[PDB]
């Protein structure tokens, strides 16, 4: 009834910091490369 | 990476052992 209520709310917005949290991991993504000014540095 | 992260985490914990203890003493009454 409300002894129910109080981990499970909190998971309606904590689970969807982790999936924002997951979301942003890789989204800026002899032979090492392939462009001779990458090889610069 | 895990800042404010872990915050929330500890923040159940609380909520928890708050009504955890609060309706146990208005129900063992």
């Amino acid at each position: 009834a409300m002894r129910i209520v109080m981990g499970s709310w909190w998971l309606f917005t904590l689970i969807v910091c982790s999936s924002y949290t997951a979301n942003l991991a890789a989204f800026l993504t002899p032979v090492r490369t392939f462009q001779d000014l990458s090889k610069q540095l | 990476s895990f800042a404010g992260v872990f915050c929330i985490l500890a923040i159940g914990l609380l909520l928890a052992c708050l009504v955890a203890a609060l309706e146990l003493w208005w129900n063992s009454n």
